[PDB]
């Protein structure tokens, strides 16, 4: 859509790196 | 086109959803938004991230963006996890923006 900027770039790889998985959200 | 990007669009006109800065790098689509009313804003960031290809979605607080006081507030009303960086599979996307929109509805 839009080319990504130096920061953009550098931030998408960095939080792909440091992201927690979590399979769902829910209260029981 | 993609998936993701039929994903995007639909995402950017939910309620309550106002998306702002929009990029797609080589690691997928990604977008800055700011959801909730008068009650609190949370200003966050999705990646739509495709690297047998695997799809997932990442989610990214932007907390540098609130006061002080603000981010009292949203400390009370949301979850733990919801300030930190997440992964999740698409499929818990309803989850995630439901989650999101009754915490800081409450």
């Amino acid at each position: 859509s839009n080319a990504p900027t130096l920061g953009e770039r550098l931030d998408s790889l960095h939080e792909i790196k440091s992201a927690r998985r979590m399979d769902h959200f829910n209260d029981d | 086109a993609e998936t993701i990007e039929i994903i995007k669009d639909l995402f950017e006109h939910l309620c309550g959803v106002r998306v702002h800065r929009t990029y797609e790098d080589d690691t997928g689509l990604w977008f800055d938004t700011s959801q909730g009313s008068k009650n609190g804003i949370m200003d966050y960031k999705l990646g739509f991230v495709k690297s047998e290809v695997d799809t997932e979605v990442i989610y990214v607080p932007l907390l540098k963006q609130r006061t002080a006081e603000e981010l009292q507030e949203l400390q009370k009303k949301l979850p733990d996890y919801l300030f930190e960086t997440l992964s999740f599979p698409l499929r818990s996307l309803n989850q995630f923006y439901i989650k999101m929109s009754k915490s800081l509805n409450k």
